[PDB]
Parts: structure tokens; C-alpha cells; sequence
């Protein structure tokens, strides 16, 4: 292997020529597959291959697709098949582009990510002679998607248990999530939970006590004034909650607490947004193209 | 096309007239680490100096034992991936493979001592994941062996790091190619265990087990073989793994966060990307084979393009 | 308990026989046209 | 075929300054577009600036993720020469001048990290106004250790109201001398400051979730367990996760030598690939 590994996709000889048309208005925008062979089929990129338990999915479920599946781009379509380059299986893939199919922009140099189709009506593609639906998932930087993917599984929990705009360069779009059954919900609780236990540890008993010198110097600078007000729960502990004396802590010679509970959060904070949401696996690095790129042009990528 | 790596090495872990052609090849931090790494990650209650004997015991039996301190130029640097298996050949759920190729390496190697060196690397291993520092942290995947040279006591290896495995020209006896093998006791595949059997590309890991008990630890590492990306491979084996995790987790106003459970304490396993199969289907062949007088069934996988960026995805 | 619920099912089973078909045709029924054998390269286990 | 840059050194430059330039041959620099018309002025500090004054150490580590970075191949003396790694496949010998404390063994993968020790990088171009500091070549295994331990060194120094590292059979110690540590403690405090609000903000909301955590045994009930507050849990991982992909750094090259040296002391050149 020494080539991108090429995907022959097989188009029907009963495809109308408005689909095909519509086919060549949509060269540059990324699929995904169930397995990866190398001579696919047009039913493996359908939406009647997003079903759980036979139905459309949801937000929470197509969320989950995206990462248990390979991801390719289609390069150019024509009347004998479909072609698409696999993205994170074989390195070598020269002069990738991609389309940016999002309403914000796409700054040079940053990831992306891709997303279900939420924001809106999605861009589907609806072919009627074979009967098959065909949603591209979007292309999102990986700095606001983390946005997304907190106001959703908020919207997560509290539908388990008993806000959707966002702001990003000035904008507002909302969001219009939805999850119309409760088993993806809290298999993505769960996980959250799970990572949330496994930061406290021993030095953060250290750490709490630290929280009245935190008050301090929000009084005594400026950005910590930023910091310390969103923080929906430090403002009101250094204010209603104390600690006393901590004791000594066993074999206080030998082992040191502080670098534990400051190294085992690293790890499992990397980690976190890519268990509720997906990894950045393409990077935007226009090399003599424009500077920005607006919603709907083709760009210039180099593969994670 | 390709892209080769060279290493001197001691030949007291690791004899390449032995192994042949396509076994993977493991590389080894300084043991000198592991002292300050215990030093200030060992649990409370609970002395390194355990793990300071082991090491101590292991290195005055396993070769010149001077020279292995600070200012080691040569060293005992790559051991073979059959010989880390065949030291804890107790606890391969294939008895009777794992069994033949722990004789087979014990016959074939120098002959003397070496059943010490066997028990002092288990020794050593056991007493590491005791102290709470792990051996995924201090061995990597250097390559598959592709030629060698060897003098009295210490040998030069060149192997495969990157690239197409059977594009690599060797002189060897038959033909000027060589494909991967594997010792059939270590390799473990993911995909049948969750039934997705399923054609196309494959993905090769390196995982390790952990089952840290008191005073009954265990070691042992696989070759995966499975349809899963990196992300949710992790989500796989924790899955068939549940009552290693679960005996793991459990047994492992003042706050009091004394004796809960932390990661080091409720960690079981660790694994890596190492490469990929992009065929057809991957076809397999468990075929029995000698090393020099002794026969030991192994794995003859073909088409695997070795992968890289070696960072280790922790399972707890 | 062998007790008869005052209910009763038609059960409903599908079947698959392997048969053997007779296909006829007539003369000159199709037109198949063929068009130009065309060759393209791919890598491999190391070769083409 | 490999990518290549040009960067045109001017004239005005001190023949003492050229004479360490001189020097700079296989350090990394970092641009934040790829072109090959490169203006000195690019890669000079000042191009950073994220706030005004000099960037952080957040910051650098912000910014390293975000640009390109580029090997600085042969330099002759009129002007300089660079290929970016990352894409492009170099053919050359792409050599790397390490810049670190600790060794460089034989396979290792190599990431970067701003200078958070005694930084001696800087080259102080005067004569025209500029200074380019490099970036720490470091192995990825002590790359989840150095940040954790300078880390906490700074949040027990705010706690006022032998800490070495080993790499290879060598011990390199982070106690700096004088206990006037100003200086570092500043451009590294709004990393422990934002780190440190992400993690009691993630204790005291586990705690505010299930009234049977703590209060049914910390080691009966957690470990059983284990086996508009809804526009906080938002605010937890709409920041947690920013800090994580930060600090993640994935490798770029790796040493491989092939009949050499298999060690690299600190100013020595080695050859390398890309990954």
C-alpha cells in the first residue's frame, strides 16, 4: 500500500440525471461506511444504514455512528461510479479537499470535527428511484463543537432526570436536538459520570483549601474576575463551606498527593470530549487559497 | 517504500539466530527510571523497596551485572516479543501452545540460567504492577526482525518500522521476502469474542492485562486483531473483561478521600496501534514450526503495514 | 399446567425448497451490446 | 517535491549575529501560514503577542497546536532555508539540533513544549529589533510528566498560607537555585489558575448530584456505585475539554538512526523522520 486507499462506489443504472446532477453539486463532501472493502455499495452510505432497532435515529445515537464508522471524501463522481479516499486507515492521501458544509466559517489552521445534521434543515440528498437518503455530516472547528456537545448532553440529562442558542464569532444558531427514547441517553450518563468520579483523589483536599486564596486574588486581579463567576459552584463554597486542618496524610515522606490528582486529570480530560462526542481527525491548512473560507467552498486539508 | 531502524544490543534477552524473520521486537526503557518512578507513585502503606529487590535480584543473574547503572553506554536494549510471553506462559487460557513454546524457548536459549532469568523477569514484572508502575510505560513496539549480525555477547539488529511489510529485500536462505509471524499463544483477536466477523480492514494492537490483587498480581499481553478503530476498542475489551475490572475496582465537614478508588488502583489494561491489514479479507494460518529442535505453533498473518505514533490508550 | 386458557392460535411457518427451474426463450429476444475492456492498476500485498 | 521555504535574512544584521545564526542549524520554528516567501518578522516572537505582552505558557501551548512548523535546514549567509514537516515528504536528510534537558534515545517520538525551565533559547537579534525563541524537543514518555510537575511545583509555591526528573539513567533536577522565583511563576500562573478552577469545579458538582456518594461509605457505597445547575455541567466540560486537547500535543518526528550515535546529548544533531 502506497497509494489513499480508493473506494469504487456503484451507482444503479436507474439513477434519474437530476440525481446525478445533484451527485456532481455535492463533490467534496464526506461519507462514511459501515466496513471498509474496496468495492462498496450505494446502500452502505444510505440513511437505511443509520437504524437502530428500524428507525431514523437520534442526535445521541448518529453521534455514536460517527465514530464507529471509517470516514472518506468524495473526490468526483461520474456516470460509472462513485470514488472516495479512506482518511485515517492508510497515511499517504496527497491534496485532499473537503467542503465546508456548516453556518460558520472555517478559519486556516484549525481541526475539524464532524456533527449529525442539527443546526436547521440538513442538506439531504433524496433518491427516489432507488429510494435512499443521503445527509452529509457537517464540518465543525473542534473549539465551538465542544459547545455543542456540552448544551446537548445537558439537554441529556435533564430530559433523564425531569440554552439551546449559541453564540460563536458573534451568531446565533440554535439548536435543535432532539432524542426520542431514554437508552443513549444514559448510555452517554454513564460515561460522563464515570469520568467525572475518577479526577477527585487525595490532594484535592489541598486544592479545597485553596479556594479562600482564590477569593482573595479574584479581589486582588482582574481575569480571575472572569474565571471565578461562571463558576456556578467555587462562589458559593469558599463562601458557605469550610475544611479544617487536613490530616497528615500516610507515608507523607515518600509519596507526594498533588501530582496524582493533577496527573490523572490530564489523561482523563483529553480524553473526555471524545468519548461524548468525536475526535478532530482533518486540519484546514490552505496553502495559497483564500484566507478564510466562507459556508459552501472547497478547501485544502491534511488528514490528524 | 519502506523504512528501516538499526540497534546494538546485549544478545542476553534477545538472540536474533533464534527468532526468525517477521517476529515483532520489543524496546526497554533504563531501569534506572523505575526507581524514582516508584519512589513517588507507590501507595501509601506499602514499601518499593519490593520492587527495588526484584530489579536488584534480576540484574545480578542475568548477564556482566556491572555496567547496568547510570553510566550504561551498551545496555540490554530490545527483547523479542516470544520471550516476554513465554515468562508468563501461566497465564495464557491456551494451555498447551503457551506451554511448548515456554520449553521451546527454554531449550534453544544459552541453556544455563536462563529458567533464572525467566522467574526474575516474572518476578520483575509482577513486583511492577505491584508498586503501581506499569510495564505498558516502559516497553514499546520497535519492529519486526529483518536481518541481523551477531559477535560474542551482543548483536545488530535492523528491522521494519513504517511501511508494507514484504516490501523489505533480505538475504535470506528461500527468498528474498518475509512475512510477520507470531507466537499462536499470544495472539488473541477481538473481533470473533463480539461476532461481527466481518471482512475488510483490520487493525493490529498491542494490549497488556493488568489483575492487581494483594499479593497475587498478574501480567500478560496479547496481539489484537479486530474491526475496531482505537477509540471504541477500549469499550470492547472492557467488555469481555468485566470481572477482571470489576475484582480490580473493588480490591485495589472534613472530605476524608481516603481509599477510594484510583486510576492507577482500578487501571486493567492498556493498549496500542501497531498497524493495519488493508486486504481483501485477512487470512491466517496457524501452522507448527521449529525453533532449531523444538516445534511451536505460530501465527503467519500477511499484508500488515506497520503503523506508528506509539501512545498508549489506558483502560480503568 | 396443561389448564386451557379459553384462547386459541393459528400458527404460521415459512418454507424454503431448493427447486429447479426451466428457463425457454425465444430467438433473438435481447440486444446486448458491449463496450471497451479498460485496466486500472492498485497496490496490493506488495505487487500490483 | 518536499516543501520548501525561503526566508530572506536582510542586510544591516551584525556579522556576530550571522555567526550564531550559524548555529541554528536544526532548530524548529513555526509559521502561521505556509508560503515560500517568508518575511523575518514571522517568525520572531512578536508575532505571537495573543495579549499584548509576551504570550504564556497557556498560550505557547495554544499556539503550537494551532501553526505549522518548519525545520530550519542549511542556513548560508545570505539567507536561510526551511522545510515544513508535517506534509511534503522531505527527501534530504532532515537533521534535528535536540534542545532539551534530557537525552534522546534511539526511537523515540518527539512533541514540543514552550520553555518551561531555564530558558536559554533566545537568539537576541538587536540589530533589527527581533528576537525567535525555539521550542523544547522532548520525548512523548515524559511529556504527561514534566507539565504535572512543574504544574504542581507553582500550585504548592500558591500554598504558602527532591523533586527530579529521570530519563535514561539520568536525573535532571527542577529545584531552580534561587528562591526569588519570580518571572516563570508569572507566565505560568493563569495555567495553574485555569486548571485548578476546572477540577474543584468537577468535585463539587459530583457531589451536588447523588445524595448516596459519600454518606452510604466512601468505600461501601462509592465503589458499589463505581461497579440552573444544568447550565453548569455545560460550563464544566465546555472547559475541561478545551484544557484537555491542549495539553494532548501529539508527536510529530521520530529519531531513527541508522549507524551512529545511539544517544543524543543535548547540542547534538541526529537524523529523523516524520510521522
Amino acid at each position: 500500500m502506497a497509494m489513499p486507499f480508493e473506494i469504487e462506489v456503484l451507482l444503479p443504472g436507474e439513477l434519474s440525471p437530476a440525481e446525478t446532477s445533484a451527485l456532481q453539486k455535492c463533490e467534496g463532501k464526506i461519507i462514511t461506511f459501515s466496513t471498509l472493502r474496496h468495492r462498496a455499495s450505494l446502500v452502505d452510505i444510505a440513511l437505511s444504514s443509520y437504524y437502530i432497532n428500524g428507525a431514523p435515529p437520534d442526535t445521541l445515537s448518529l453521534l455514536e455512528a460517527y465514530r464507529m464508522r471509517f470516514a472518506a471524501v468524495i473526490t468526483r463522481v461520474i456516470p460509472g461510479k462513485l470514488l472516495a479516499h479512506a482518511i485515517g486507515v492508510g497515511t499517504p492521501t496527497p491534496g485532499l479537499f473537503i467542503q465546508n458544509t456548516s453556518p460558520v466559517d472555517l478559519c486556516n489552521g484549525d481541526y475539524i470535527c464532524l456533527l449529525p445534521p442539527v443546526f436547521g434543515s440538513a442538506d439531504s440528498i433524496r433518491l427516489d428511484s432507488v429510494g435512499l437518503e443521503i445527509v452529509f455530516p457537517l464540518t465543525i472547528p473542534q473549539t465551538l463543537m465542544r459547545e455543542i456537545i456540552a448544551k446537548v448532553v445537558a439537554r441529556a440529562v435533564e430530559r433523564t432526570a425531569a440554552a439551546d442558542v449559541i453564540c460563536y464569532n458573534g451568531r446565533r444558531y440554535e439548536l435543535e436536538t432532539n432524542l426520542q427514547h431514554r437508552d443513549g441517553s444514559d448510555a452517554a450518563i454513564r460515561t460522563l459520570v464515570l469520568n467525572l468520579m475518577f479526577s477527585i483523589n487525595e490532594g484535592c483536599l489541598l486544592l479545597l483549601a485553596l479556594i479562600p486564596t482564590l477569593l482573595v486574588q479574584g479581589a486582588h486581579d482582574g481575569y480571575v474576575n472572569l474565571l471565578i463567576q461562571t463558576a456556578n459552584c467555587v462562589r458559593e463554597t469558599g463562601q458557605l463551606i469550610n475544611i479544617p486542618p487536613m490530616p497528615r496524610i500516610q507515608d507523607g515522606h515518600r509519596r507526594f498527593p498533588i501530582y496524582e490528582t493533577i496527573s490523572s486529570w490530564i489523561s482523563t480530560s483529553s480524553r473526555l470530549g471524545d468519548t461524548l462526542g468525536t475526535r478532530a481527525i482533518l486540519r484546514v491548512c490552505v496553502f495559497d487559497g483564500p484566507s478564510t473560507v466562507h459556508p459552501g467552498d472547497r478547501t485544502a486539508v491534511i488528514q490528524v | 517504500t519502506t523504512q528501516l531502524i538499526q540497534q546494538v544490543s546485549l544478545t542476553d534477552f534477545f538472540r536474533p539466530d533464534i527468532e526468525h524473520a517477521g517476529s515483532i521486537v520489543l524496546i526497554l526503557r533504563h531501569p534506572s527510571d523505575m526507581i524514582g518512578e516508584a519512589n513517588t507513585l507507590t501507595q501509601a502503606g506499602r514499601d518499593p523497596d519490593v520492587l527495588l529487590e526484584g530489579l536488584r535480584n534480576l540484574f545480578n543473574a542475568c548477564t556482566a551485572p556491572w555496567t547496568v547503572g547510570e553510566g550504561g553506554g551498551l545496555r540490554a536494549y530490545v527483547t523479542s516479543l516470544s520471550f516476554i510471553a513465554a515468562c508468563r506462559a501461566e497465564e495464557y487460557t491456551d494451555k498447551q501452545a503457551a506451554d511448548a513454546n515456554r520449553t521451546a524457548i527454554v531449550s534453544a536459549y544459552g541453556c544455563s540460567r536462563m529458567e533464572t532469568r525467566l522467574i526474575r523477569f516474572s518476578e520483575c514484572l509482577r513486583a511492577m504492577v505491584q508498586c503501581h508502575v506499569f510495564p505498558h510505560r516502559f516497553i514499546s513496539f520497535f519492529g519486526s526482525l529483518l536481518e541481523y549480525t551477531i559477535q560474542d555477547n551482543l548483536c545488530n539488529i535492523t528491522a521494519v518500522a513504517k511501511g508494507p511489510q514484504e516490501a523489505a529485500r533480505t538475504d535470506k536462505t528461500s527468498t528474498r521476502r518475509v512475512t510477520a509471524n507470531i507466537p499462536a499463544c499470544v495472539f488473541w483477536d477481538v473481533d470473533k469474542d463480539l461476532h461481527l466477523s466481518a471482512d475488510g480492514l483490520k487493525h493490529v494492537f498491542l494490549v497488556f492485562v493488568y489483575t492487581q490483587r494483594r499479593q497475587r498480581e498478574g501480567v500478560r499481553l496479547h496481539l489484537a486483531l479486530s474491526q475496531l478503530n482505537e477509540q471504541c476498542f477500549g469499550r470492547g475489551i472492557g467488555f469481555l473483561l468485566g470481572r477482571i475490572r470489576a475484582e480490580n475496582a473493588a480490591w485495589g465537614w472534613t472530605g476524608d478521600f481516603r481509599g477510594l478508588p484510583t486510576q492507577l488502583s482500578c487501571m486493567y489494561a492498556a493498549y496500542t496501534l501497531i498497524g493495519t491489514i488493508p486486504s481483501e479479507s485477512v487470512r491466517y494460518t496457524r501452522r507448527m514450526e521449529r525453533f532449531g529442535g523444538y516445534n511451536v505453533p505460530t501465527i503467519w498473518l500477511e499484508g500488515v503495514v506497520w503503523g506508528g505514533t506509539n501512545t498508549w490508550n489506558e483502560c480503568y | 399446567t396443561g389448564f386451557h386458557p379459553g384462547i386459541a392460535f393459528t400458527v404460521v411457518r415459512q418454507d424454503r425448497f431448493a427447486t429447479e427451474q426451466l428457463l425457454y426463450a425465444e430467438r433473438a429476444s435481447e440486444s446486448y451490446f458491449v463496450g471497451q475492456i479498460q485496466v486500472h492498476h492498485h497496490d496490493a500485498i506488495g505487487g500490483v
